[PDB]
């Protein structure tokens, strides 16, 4: 599936990214 | 280069919607990748809010960014993402 693509699409990352991996330990 | 804008602003997008989108297509609450489970709870917590977009808690709106502007490539109707298989929807 194409979940990857150039960040042209996407606005600001800045939240889910944090979501995705912070460092919770 | 590959992207430099972001080959780190999309690989770091691209992880939030792989796990955006693993958050969606998983559902485990207790997959113990709480990482995992926070994306996943961001798109539940995003959905259990409707203040998401309508009051202006981004997480949802980077989320429905996220999401959507995933959606708009990932072509597909069924299994995980909000809005993904919700905007499409055509």
């Amino acid at each position: 599936l194409p979940s990857q693509a150039m960040d042209d699409l996407m606005l600001s990352p800045d939240d889910i990214e944090q979501w995705f991996t912070e460092d919770p330990g | 280069a590959t992207q430099s804008p972001g080959d780190s602003r999309r690989l770091s997008i691209q992880r939030a919607i792989q796990s955006l989108v693993h958050a969606a297509q998983c559902r485990n609450a207790n997959c113990s990748l709480p990482s995992c489970q926070k994306m996943k709870r961001v798109v539940q917590h995003t959905k259990g809010c409707k203040r998401k977009t309508n009051g202006g808690c981004p997480i949802c709106k980077q989320l429905i960014a996220l999401a959507a502007y995933h959606a708009k490539h990932c072509q597909e109707n069924k299994c995980p993402v909000p809005f993904c298989l919700n905007i499409k929807q055509k």
